[PDB]
RNA sequence: CUCUUAAGGUAGCCAAAUGCCUCGUCAUCUAAUUAGUGACGCGCAUGAAUGGAUUAACGAGAUUCCCACUGUCCCUAUCUA
RNA sequence: UCUAAGGGUCGGGUACGAUCAACUUAGAACUGGUACGGACAAGGGGAAUCUGACUGUCUAAUUAAAACAUAGCAUUGCGAUGGUCAGAAAGUGAUGUUGACGCAAU
RNA sequence: GAAUUUGGACAAACUUGGUCAUUUAGAGGAACUAAAAGUCGUAACAAGGUUUCCGUAGGUGAACCUGCGGAAGGAUCAU
RNA sequence: GGAUAGUGGCCUACCAUGGUUUCAACGGGUAACGGGGAAUAAGGGUUCGAUUCCGGAGAGGGAGCCUGAGAAACGGCUACCACAUCCAAGGAAGGCAGCAGGCGCGCAAAUUACCCAAUCCUAAUUCAGGGAGGUAGUGACAAUAAAUAACGAUACAGGGCCCAUUCGGGUCUUGUAAUUGGAAUGAGUACAAUGUAAAUACCUUAACGAGGAACAAUUGGAGGGCAAGUCUGGUGCCAGCAGCCGCGGUAAUUCCAGCUCCAAUAGCGUAUAUUAAAGUUGUUGCAGUUAAAAAGCUCGUAGUUGAACUUUGGGCCCGGUUGGCCGGUCGGAUUUCCAACGGGGCCUUUCCUUCUGGCUAACCUUGAGUCCUUGUGGCUCUUGGCGAACCAGGACUUUUACUUUGAAAAAAUUAGAGUGUUCAAAGCAGGCGUAUUGCUCGAAUAUAUUAGCAUGGAAUAAUAGAAUAGGACGUUUGGUUCUAUUUUGUUGGUUUCUAGGACCAUCGUAAUGAUUAAUAGGGACGGUCGGGGGCAUCAGUAUUCAAUUGUCAGAGGUGAAAUUCUUGGAUUUAUUGAAGACUAACUACUGCGAAAGCAUUUGCCAAGGACGUUUUCAUUAAUCAAGAACGAAAGUUAGGGGAUCGAAGAUGAUCAGAUACCGUCGUAGUCUUAACCAUAAACUAUGCCGACUAGGGAUCGGGUGGUGUUUUUUUAAUGACCCACUCGGCACCUUACGAGAAAUCAAAGUCUUUGGGUUCUGGGGGGAGUAUGGUCGCAAGGCUGAAACUUAAAGGAAUUG
């Protein structure tokens, strides 16, 4: 007569969005998944701030910041970046610090 | 598309009852529904109600008391042959001594005991206990 | 409304759905015509006769480990070569090359039985006498 | 629910309980019908007329103000149009869409939309033919669509 | 694992009009087949536009078998110019 | 030996009558030593394999083919003070009354 | 009024093909299944050591690998 | 119309072009004549129905036929076909799916027996004939009752009862005993009879017939499921058992044996088929987020389903079925009483078919009423009212679905009343005498779905009737047609009225005729809304290459090295140009689209949501097998374009190997034109429409209002804000009120207190989404889609470790 088999499990999204390659390892990835961080630092370090200020022409000067948005591939995020892994309850929470 | 207005009304009633209320804005009425409520009211399962009237639909606000365990509808409205009503009473009601399979015959909309007494049958609508 | 139709005039659609959805049991084809008669070794029959081609030693399935003592019985009606088990201890000693026998289903409505792989027919009688009788030594194997 | 679109809207116009009245209303029964007839002569639909009278002048609703609907009132004086208004409008839309499609090629969505509209039109035709306001064995088609707009 | 090249025959296909050994071995066609056909293929020495493989249609092309039909033959006889 | 069905022209006190022509096709009887496309004229057919696709062309005097050709594919060189070729030279010539979707060579 | 004939319908039957169904031989090919200990590696399951898997295309003794897109059944519900 | 016994395409001449079909035709299969019924069933169902009553039969296969009222007969012919009988090879005779009987098949099934006594039938017929039938033998298919041992006393130990008097004896009973005795039988033989057609059996019966070594019970099992061994000897993953899980490898609660025991018992296993279990077929009544399942998406015919709305009520009588004083009768009932239960009338605007009517019936009929508790509880008569209560007729009275009641619903069987079958299955018998030449009760009762029939009911669910009025009544009034029994003097001819047939005509009557406008749907209109689509058009940067370059030894590249390119200036900064590339950052639990999927500017082309709306339409709709548009990425076809990235490929490393990961290049592609292609983890692995239930904020898009704030030109108008509110969304947070196997869920809820409408899919895993056949496609592949065979778990959630 007639007889056969199987299927499986679940998660949520939206529809479709275009990918943005991993800033570290060049893996493709969408932006609901994403894992993103804002790299917002000065050009100068804490050590460099004096040596410059001393040698600086112009009073007050400037000291701007290198801004850039960094996108990771989840795989690479756990390799280094602040993501790690949390408990059954903590993986529901969305607050950063 | 409401396939049965009565059905939805009864559903709403039951919902309210389960929630533990004393009132229900049910919609959009019918003579059948009114008759149903006359049967229910007759056997204590609902407190005295008020049919409100806007021309087109006609809503109702039933002041239900709390005696009601469960009212419900049987769709499709089958055809019943007097000998059959036993099986219905055996099937869907809680017990022999109480609970009313309400139904429609050529005499009118009424409970099953009344139909037995009258000695007629026709269709089945639903049940109340 | 729980998938299926609850129309008063549906009936047709219901019965046809059943006719469609009934096909999920090998036993359903047995009641219509019979898979037994077109395919299968036993032609819609309880028992079946045949001739012993050769004596066999089948390796048992794990965790068991033994040699089970069976026979390739070629049947008489169909002529299909089928493996068959020899019940009780010894009893392979009673049967010879090319003797008429009588087979029966192993027990599980076709299929295998326990540690024996492939074989699905226990021998009952050999040369017009039961294996049991031969084993207990109530009656003996008629040579003539 | 909506017949084709996914939306679930209930943007509609709730008539009050008042069937007689408005009580505050002035005027006579002849004036309103006359006005109706005027804008019919002018060449507008039961809908558009109904709008224009209601908003600019005093007619609350045609059935309340007179004793009949606008369509019937048009029919009586020989000013009802060749086919039903809404269906006509749909046909007009469809023709326009087809025209638009003719100039294009790679477009898909508009084709789908056309098809949807056509379906609706067909359904309407089934209805009107069933009640017999259009002729029986009357049919809309793509080839003689722009001929039907006249 | 190894010697060895510029690289070491790939996809396909064959005792093919390409295979010596050969009448290759197996099956099929027959009473009987170095013929034909299907297979197998470390192929003496197949093979990719020196084109490989497949083909509907066409063929005064090459081949084998079968139905029909015959003096081709058994087995020769006869008549006409 | 019959029947039927195919049409032309003239007619209306402001439905169809008269006539004139062909051949085609069908159907029916009736009939003969079952003969009848009567002589004449006029396809053997199929199942497969090999090979080149095909129509076409050639060794006029032994080879008509599986050879050549072809459409299709691929390649190469060439922007005219050019490419491929001719000429003993020539104020010479073919492609060229051409121009890269063209010409030449495979 | 028997043999015997003329015509006719009803027609078994065989000869021929055409079929529709049901079986069944077959060199050779390619599968699947089982069977205590057979060779080759180790492809998934832990981040299985290159995250898996899906579709599709190619490659490769073998698991498999690679491309483009997708999913997460992820190793992330997160500025 | 022949032929028929008569109808009809039965058969054709002539003419027509029909008939049937997704409401499943036609074809194919059937291990299919059918039903009555059998198995098993809480209800629902599921399986089987070969087995003495109809056109189809059928007589080895067909076809033909005479005879007869009846036959397409076959225990009758004719032929052919297939097989096969006997010869003095010329020729003849056959048919068994009636009994006896059995080759191969087998899993499987009986004496070449005696008789018409029953039971029936046929013949001119009580008298014959019947392998129909009966009778036995064969008989462990099934069913019924059913022996295989009983019992003292003694030797012991208990336990209940009698005198209720001590220890006195007991009627007794429950056991155990190499303690021992009499008794009672049937099997079996059988004088005999009975029985029967004649025998065998049985029901009776003299005669012989138990003491164990006898007149002897088996078949399974003893780890769990599932009642019964931590006994003995053997065996050593060997032999074997084991439906399933598992036992056995030197101590077996499972094997081979003993011993003991436990079931069922003249039967018990064993095999296959089926029914329950099985809600693992699911209407009642399943599942589909993962456990097996929702088609990618949308349309769309069939089918299924589909808002409300139309005498509801209020009265006044009449009599029933019930409740109970009264037991005025002797634990039997009457008739007047409070209420219930559904009835039947008449009235409230209610022809609640009738029109011509006889009986005009029940009656304004009353001729002088009485053997009545006045209060109306009621048997009682006299000359003459309203058509159904009885029939005669006609005129037209939506069309069913539904349901009540009735027959009609062959018997055995089923449920089941009675009853000596010695009980019982059964069978339909029998009981009772004044067993003197007699009496009498039975062989009931119920079941029969669907359809067909009559018959009330009229709620629910369908469906027509008055909307460019050829519309209902009608005392109106001409008229145009057609019919007509009686009579005028009779049968006929035309006529006059006459009664009715229809049709038409202007006047005549009625509140003259159109239900809503569904928090259903469609449609217009309004200013808005958007990374929705198409067609162009604009910008952006980087990437690569080129020229100019300014310059000087290592630049690429990794975990580290190498390939690699390098003063025939490399990487590298600045000035330009060229080609494709993609729309960064902004960009979010943000927005549109049916999805697939879509982000620069601007224009044009239509389209769409929500919202607003005392606009219109008026059930138009919800989902949908067939059929159809779109459908990522990768592919394919022929052009273009061909910068980066990059299947194949080459490579340098890596490593035991590397044709893989890491590197450096690089053809198809990535882009586009016109074609194809139809798959995806096409994913919220959550169908769609509708209703109802918990709170909470936040947000996109309208809308409403507020002496609100902000922005110009203090002020006006908008925009932008803030606040409150409400509609439609993308969603979220908190509980579980509920749901769930949990994980989790505002829907996976309102589902054993199981039914709002509908489509699709799944029924242990594999084999396999394979084979074959269809179909679409240039191909790659796509849709549709099995089988044998194999196997006890695969699996899904969680829980520790």
């Amino acid at each position: 007569p007639k007889k056969r088999a199987s299927n499986g499990r679940n998660k949520k999204g939206r529809g479709h969005v275009k990918p943005v390659r991993c800033v570290n390892c060049s893996k493709s990835i969408p932006k609901d998944k994403a894992i993103k961080r804002m790299a917002i630092r000065n050009i100068v370090e804490a050590a460099a701030v004096r040596d410059l200020s001393e040698a600086s022409v112009y009073p007050e000067y400037a000291l701007p910041k290198t801004y850039n948005k960094l996108h990771y591939c989840v795989s690479c995020a756990i390799h280094a970046r602040i993501v790690r892994v949390r408990s059954r309850e903590d993986r529901k929470n969305r607050a950063p610090p | 598309t409401r396939s049965s207005v009565l059905a939805d009304a009864l559903n709403a009633i039951n919902n309210a009852e389960k929630t533990g209320k004393r009132q229900v804005l049910i919609r959009p009425s019918s003579k059948v529904i009114i008759k149903f409520l006359q049967v229910m009211q007759k056997h204590g399962y609902i407190g005295e109600f008020e049919y409100i009237d806007d021309h087109r639909s006609g809503k109702i606000v039933v002041q239900l008391n709390g005696r009601l365990n469960k009212c419900g509808v049987i769709s499709p409205r089958f055809n019943v042959k007097i000998g059959d009503i036993e099986k219905w009473t055996a099937n869907l009601l809680p017990a022999r001594q109480f609970g009313y399979v309400i139904l429609t015959t050529s005499a009118g909309i009424m409970d099953h005991e009344e139909a037995r007494r009258k000695h007629v049958s026709g269709k089945i609508l639903g049940f109340v206990y | 409304g729980k998938g299926k139709p609850r129309g008063l005039n549906s009936a047709r659609k219901l019965r046809v759905h059943r006719r469609n959805n009934r096909w999920a049991e090998n036993n359903y084809k047995k009641r219509l015509l019979g898979t037994a008669f077109k395919s299968s070794p036993f032609g819609g029959s309880s028992h079946a006769k045949g001739i012993v081609l050769e004596k066999l030693g089948i390796e048992s399935k794990q965790p068991n480990s033994a040699i089970r003592k069976c026979v390739r019985v070629q049947l008489i009606k169909n002529g299909k070569k089928v493996t068959a088990f020899v019940p009780n201890d010894g009893c392979l000693n009673f049967v010879d090359e090319n003797d008429e026998v009588l087979l029966a289903g192993f027990g599980r409505k076709g299929k295998a039985k326990g540690d024996i792989p492939g074989v699905r027919f226990k021998v009952v009688k050999v040369s017009g006498v039961s294996l049991l009788a031969l084993w207990k030594e109530k009656k003996e194997k008629p040579r003539s | 629910g909506r017949m084709h679109s996914a939306g679930k809207g209930i943007s509609s116009s709730a008539i009050p309980y008042s069937r007689n009245a408005p009580a505050w209303f002035k005027l006579s029964s002849e004036s309103v019908i006359e006005q109706i007839v005027k804008y019919a002569r002018k060449g507008l639909t039961p809908s558009q007329i109904g709008v224009l009278l209601r908003d600019a002048h005093g007619v609350t609703q045609a059935r309340v103000i007179t004793g009949n609907k606008i369509m019937r009132i048009l029919k009586s004086n020989g000013l009802a149009p060749e086919i039903p208004e809404d269906l006509y409008y749909l046909i007009k839309k469809a023709v326009s869409v087809r025209k638009h499609l003719e100039r294009n090629r790679k477009d898909k969505d508009a084709k789908f939309r056309l098809i949807l509209i056509e379906s609706r039109i067909h359904r309407l035709a089934r209805y009107y033919r069933t009640v017999a306001v259009l002729p029986p064995n009357w049919k809309y088609e793509s080839a003689t669509a722009s001929a039907l707009v006249n």
